[PDB]
């Protein structure tokens, strides 16, 4: 039953979109033109995939979903590619003209032409659910729209629906593919702004999957269309609890309850396995000792951050495919007496286990090897804060100058912002640190 | 024990409902501040080139009294 | 944002102008007469940034041409491309500007704005959504200069919220047409560091010297230098005309390359710049074109970059090439030249690919510096200006028209102030 909505915001989350719902149709055998053979049920139903698809009376099954940019030419590419029959032209929003890199349009003056917009399409998909859960928002930290358009809708939706839960998956800047100089303000912008707003945040660090791409799959020079099926596998088996059935089955919601101590402590690490080509693949079986050993290596992290400098606040394993409990916690026996976990001394340090037994699914073209068993380890570690640390600091290394600053400011904004934005960010890396320290 | 049950539960309906009206409103004076404060800019660049204008002007003017020689 | 809206104003203005036009036609495969016989759909993808299309399938440069005089005008609509303008879109006088910025910016251009701005509006109004505005015109001559200027300033009042972006050609006395273009340059920087959001510098000084010391002509025509110009205006502007994540549009561009918002005047270059007779020994690579666009003598303002600091770099790669390579050998030089990049703006050098090269070239790239060395630049012209000035030479020409001195002591204390912010932004550190 529990509805899911998805909002994919700028050019990442709609790409980042693109990827995910053309995997849910492979892993649930909808087709390109929504149709869904095995779903006997026809014009709606209450089974697991209902979740994130609606059905029509002609047996379309459609993404409960909404893309929004404030330029068209992303979305025109949804618009007009092979998955254009899945979704309602209503569903896929444009404007004309982008954030150009600036927070403040994003969130202000072009944003502020198309917010009710934006609000009356998803009360559409919301006076459709029976039992809505909430929202899972997708944006990059560094775009215009990304990070002023989400902040702005978050705001609103915190109006609109309460406390209805808000699940974000951020993009986080990497150099090797960033567009703008100015992707740390946007970032602290939008972290500052969205903060008590969202439930739970999964950041995705493009550097570390670039790097993923490079070194596990042998890809010279990875685009982000390498990076999306990488980052469409992960949010896969995420939300495959919400997807799918099963006895051994944990809801999502049910792993957040561990995941988030404090409202603010809300960033899980995300870990994958296996990530392998087809050639690697090929007459190697990879056991749920391997993969699961793979989690605790940072390599596969979607965050770079050294988990082994800091402590555990929860640990979270999300199996799929041909896993049973007994391998699993002889992996896991394995891995506590030989590896760097250190939990805080308040929580307990048994890892939370959940398994999907649909097997994982790839894109056809793709450069992951189709295997047997994967896993997304999800954990609340104080390491993540690193993360914020190095963005904290290329903003204050500009911000110093007030560099760019003037562009902000052009569109309305004040400084007193920038620094009210810094400032809660230098209090949740403080919080990383106090919840770390021993109970006295 | 049922006046605690009452209690518990109207808090936490007047905190939801709070946490909504405080969001509101905070957003409401973020979006007057800021259009107050692009209009404001807008506003200064008109006036600095409505000036060029009256200075151009007044050049204009300039040669026309010393061509009056 | 879309649409592009370009100006050309002057002699200078209109020949630089109409050759960009001749390139990027070429370069999109649109025929003189308007009709596109291209082999790639890169070609059409983004062609409305800058052409109108038209009854019959004909793409029509959405282009204006200013002048006060008819000469240049005349020979352009004479010239290759010259019957793909919109006839309608010529507007001149016939007076002349004289090389005198005051008669192009309060006299006879003050007379010819209006009806300037009827095209400018008419052009915009039909636009699905403005980008801003691209003006060519030389600073040392007067319709360019002072019209041009002019012309900017009366479109920002109507465009606030537009971008304005110019390419700008500083005069030197290599390349000289008369004796008061210290005094037409000095009062055009004056307007544009108030009234643009972004100037290429294209300074004859550096066109002349890769003209006679790079490739070796004896004597360097403005066509020779014009060839530069346009191969750098195509460069500069890849990532507007043809599809990428980059830099796609005027304000985006801004956005990365401007800082402060008085500085906004780039060093622009072209690589490669290599004799035919060096050719023979030195291979057109990836690693060639880096190091050749990172150095003093393949900028089109004559600076040294390695005499200041880059606050920002924009660095395009037009051709088939690795993607891998690029990144190795833009991280290479960068470490290399770690010096020269401001400490305090992190990642402050963006780099992309597009993969349609020049004609007659395999590959070749395009920088965009905002180096604080461009203060060498407006350094020189100050003093030409100020030896002038101090002995009042030839002032009359310009009090003549109503002007008083003050403006001149105000325009050159106006760029001596964005001298010393460039310097103090070079010496700035993060500690
Ligand atoms: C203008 C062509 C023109 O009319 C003169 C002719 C036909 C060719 C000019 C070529 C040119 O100037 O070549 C340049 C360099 O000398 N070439 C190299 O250095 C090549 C190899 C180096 C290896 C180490 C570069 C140049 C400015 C080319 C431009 C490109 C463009 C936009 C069109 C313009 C056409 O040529
Ligand atoms: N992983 C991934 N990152 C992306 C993708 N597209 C853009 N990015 C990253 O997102 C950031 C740029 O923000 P965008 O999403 O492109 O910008 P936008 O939301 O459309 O905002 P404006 O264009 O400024 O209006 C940079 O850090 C990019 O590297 C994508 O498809 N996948
Ligand atoms: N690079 C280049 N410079 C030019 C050209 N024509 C004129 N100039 C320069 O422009 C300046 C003179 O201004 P000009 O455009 O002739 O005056 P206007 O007609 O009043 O705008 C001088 O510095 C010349 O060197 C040209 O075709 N190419
Ligand atoms: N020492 C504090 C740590 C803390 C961190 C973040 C918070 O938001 C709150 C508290 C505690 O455990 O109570
Ligand atoms: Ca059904
Ligand atoms: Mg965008
Ligand atoms: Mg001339």
């Amino acid at each position: 039953m529990r509805e899911c909505i998805s909002i994919h915001v700028g050019q990442a989350g709609v790409q980042i979109g693109n990827a995910c719902w053309e995997l849910y149709c492979l892993e649930h055998g909808i087709q390109p033109d929504g149709q869904m053979p095995s779903d006997k049920t026809i014009g709606g139903g209450d089974d697991s995939f209902n979740t994130f698809f609606s059905e029509t009376g002609a047996g379309k099954h459609v993404p409960r979903a909404v893309f929004v940019d404030l330029e068209p030419t992303v979305i025109d590419e949804v618009r007009t590619g092979t998955y254009r029959q899945l979704f309602h032209p209503e569903q896929l929003i444009t404007g004309k003209e982008d954030a150009a890199n600036n927070y403040a349009r994003g969130h202000y003056t072009i944003g502020k032409e198309i917010i009710d917009l934006v609000l009356d399409r998803i009360r559409k998909l919301a006076d459709q659910c029976t039992g809505l859960q909430g929202f899972l928002v997708f944006h990059s930290f560094g775009g215009g729209t990304g990070s002023g358009f989400t902040s702005l809708l978050m705001e609103r939706l915190s109006v609109d629906y309460g406390k209805k839960s808000k699940l974000e998956f951020s993009i986080y800047p990497a150099p090797q593919v960033s567009t703008a100089v100015v992707e740390p303000y946007n970032s602290i912008l939008t972290t500052h702004t969205t903060l008590e707003h969202s439930d739970c945040a999964f950041m995705v660090d493009n550097e570390a999957i670039y790097d993923i791409c490079r070194r596990n799959l042998d890809i010279e020079r990875p685009t982000y269309t390498n990076l999306n099926r990488l980052i469409s596998q992960i949010v896969s088996s995420i939300t495959a609890s919400l997807r799918f059935d099963g006895a051994l089955n944990v809801d999502l919601t049910e792993f957040q309850t561990n995941l988030v101590p404090y409202p603010r402590i809300h960033f899980p690490l995300a870990t994958y396995a296996p990530v392998i080509s087809a050639e690697k693949a090929y007459h190697e079986q990879l056991s749920v000792a391997e993969i699961t050993n793979a989690c605790f290596e940072p390599a596969n992290q979607m965050v770079k951050c050294d988990p082994r400098h800091g402590k555990y606040m929860a640990c979270c394993l999300l199996y799929r495919g041909d896993v049973v409990p007994k391998d699993v916690n002889a992996a896991i026996a394995t891995i506590k007496t030989k590896r760097s976990i250190q939990f805080v001394d308040w929580c307990p340090t048994g890892f939370k286990v959940g398994i999907n037994y649909q097997p994982p699914t790839v894109v056809p073209g793709g450069d992951l090897a189709k295997v047997q068993r994967a896993v997304c380890m999800l954990s609340n570690t104080t390491a993540i804060a690193e993360a914020w640390a190095r963005l904290d600091h290329k903003f204050d290394l500009m911000y110093a100058k007030r560099a760019f600053v003037h562009w902000y400011v052009g569109e309305g904004m004040e400084e007193g912002e920038f620094s009210e934005a810094r400032e809660d960010m230098a209090a949740l890396e403080k919080d990383y640190e106090e919840v770390g320290v021993d109970s006295v | 024990k049922r006046e605690h049950e009452r209690e518990v539960i109207q808090k936490a309906i007047e905190e939801n409902n709070n946490f909504i009206k405080m969001a509101k409103e905070k957003l409401a004076q973020k979006m007057e501040s800021n259009k107050e404060n692009r209009e404001a800019h807008l506003a200064a660049m008109l006036e600095r080139l409505q000036e060029k204008d009256k200075h151009a002007e007044e050049v204009r003017k300039n040669k026309e009294l010393k061509e009056e020689a | 944002m879309r649409e592009i809206v370009h100006i050309q104003a002057g002699q200078c203005g209109n020949q630089i102008g109409a050759k960009f036009w001749e390139v990027i036609s070429d370069e999109h495969g649109i025929d003189p007469t308007g009709s596109y016989h291209g082999d790639s759909d890169l070609q059409l993808e983004r062609i409305n940034v800058y052409y109108n299309e038209a009854t019959g399938n004909k793409y029509v440069p959405r282009a204006i041409l200013v002048d006060l005089e008819p000469g240049t005008m005349d020979s352009v609509r004479s010239g290759p491309f010259g019957q793909i303008f919109r006839p309608d879109n010529f507007v001149f006088g016939q007076s002349g500007a004289g090389n005198n910025w005051a008669k192009g910016h309060y006299t006879e251009g003050a007379e010819l704005v209006d009806s300037v701005l009827d095209v400018v509006r008419k052009e915009s109004e039909s636009c699905d959504c403005l980008q801003g505005f691209q003006l060519t015109h030389s600073l040392g001559g007067g319709t360019g200069s002072g019209m041009g200027t002019l012309l900017i300033s009366k479109i920002r009042e109507e465009y606030p919220d537009r971008i304005m972006n110019t390419f700008s050609v500083m005069p030197s006395p290599k390349v000289s047409d008369t004796v008061v273009e210290p005094y037409n340059a000095t009062l055009s920087v004056h307007q544009l560091v108030e009234n643009t959001d972004e100037t290429y510098c294209i300074d004859n000084e550096a066109l002349y010297d890769i003209c006679f010391r790079t490739l070796k002509l004896t004597t360097p025509t403005y066509g020779d230098l014009n060839h530069l110009v346009s191969a750098t205006m195509s460069g500069v502007t890849t990532c507007l005309r043809f599809p990428g994540q980059l830099n796609a549009d005027l304000r985006k561009l801004a956005v990365n390359m401007v800082p402060f918002p008085r500085l906004h005047f780039f060093m622009p270059g072209f690589a490669p710049l290599t004799s035919r007779g060096s050719q023979q020994y030195r291979a057109l690579t990836v690693p060639e074109l880096t190091q050749q666009m990172f150095d003093s003598k393949n900028m089109m303002a004559a600076c040294d970059p390695r005499h200041g600091r880059y606050l920002t770099v924009a660095a395009i790669f037009r051709g088939r090439m690795s993607m891998k390579e690029v990144d190795e050998q833009m991280l290479n030089v960068q470490n290399k030249n770690s010096s020269y990049f401001v400490e305090w703006i992190p990642n402050n050098v963006k780099t992309a690919v597009c993969d349609i090269p020049p004609r007659g070239l395999k590959m070749s790239a395009t920088f965009i510096g905002n180096s604080t060395a461009i203060q060498e630049l407006f350094k020189r012209i100050s003093e030409q200006f100020t030896a002038m000035f101090r002995r009042k030479a030839f002032l009359h020409w310009y009090t003549g028209e109503g002007m008083d001195e003050m403006e001149f002591t105000e325009a050159e204390s106006n760029m001596n102030d964005l001298v010393s912010e460039y310097q103090q932004y070079q010496d700035a550190t993060a500690d």
